[PDB]
């Protein structure tokens, strides 16, 4: 009503130019995460072959990789640690969670 | 009096609405092809905005009162 | 409608109509329209897009700091 009056900025004041950064790292983070499931849909329905769904998956993960550990390292962890905490850790097994974590692939919520 | 008008504005946005979902599959179903950047470029744009104006009226018709 | 309010109506309309778009495009992958490097260029924008807009929808939701 009234607590929503006037329109507010993406980065407000209380944004310094590092957390611009970290956004800006992490919504790249979030497009792979995304990306991933998505490919595997695919591969699952046969819209794409093995290789194709390999070498996609591969590359991503390695873009994903050097997202959490470049620029801005330190926040961007702490960031995606608690994320991952609060991931929806369902319809994915404890035996292919712990592949997962032993791979450093990040949670993609399969619904 | 400023009463009964919302029950046929909700009308004519809720039917709208229904011609935008349908502007929306309809655009998927003809774009059968695309043979350039733009066409890709164009369908995205154009199916994105329609998307966005169907969710829009969609969650202010729902949220009317 | 506030200014605020409206921008927060778009918003979230943005959020959904971008997840419906990456959709379509899933479908155009499935029908053999795209190819998968074309569905993953242009994924991975729109979900870096619909990131953008939600973290808006949070800062513009919460307890203003």
């Amino acid at each position: 009503s009234q607590l929503f009056h006037d329109e507010v900025p993406l980065f407000d004041n209380s944004i310094t130019s590092k957390d611009k950064e970290v956004i800006e790292t992490l919504s790249e983070i979030y497009s792979i995460v995304i990306t991933l499931d998505h490919v595997e849909k695919a591969y699952l329905k046969d819209s794409i072959d093995d290789t194709q769904y390999t070498n996609t998956v591969d590359k991503l993960l390695k873009q994903f990789k050097v997202y959490l550990n470049s620029q801005n390292k330190e926040e961007i962890n702490k960031h995606f640690q608690s994320i991952e905490a609060f991931a929806d850790t369902y319809n994915i097994t404890a035996s292919n969670a712990i592949t997962r974590l032993e791979r450093g692939i990040p949670i993609t919520a399969e619904h | 009096s400023k009463k009964y008008g919302d029950i046929a504005l909700k009308k004519k946005l809720e039917q709208n609405t229904k011609k935008l979902d349908e502007e929306s599959s309809q655009l998927e179903t003809t774009t059968r092809s695309i043979d350039s950047a733009d066409d890709l470029d164009q369908f995205i744009k154009n199916y994105l905005d329609i998307r966005t104006q169907y969710h829009l009226r969609r969650e202010k018709l729902a949220t009317w009162d | 409608m506030t200014d605020g309010l409206n921008q927060l109506y778009n918003l979230v309309a943005q959020d959904y109509a971008l997840t419906d778009t990456i959709e379509a495009l899933s479908r155009m992958l499935h029908r053999g329209t795209i190819p998968l490097d074309t569905f993953v260029k242009q994924g991975r924008e729109l979900a870096r897009q619909q990131f953008l807009v939600r973290w808006h929808i949070q800062r513009i939701t919460s307890p203003l700091s």
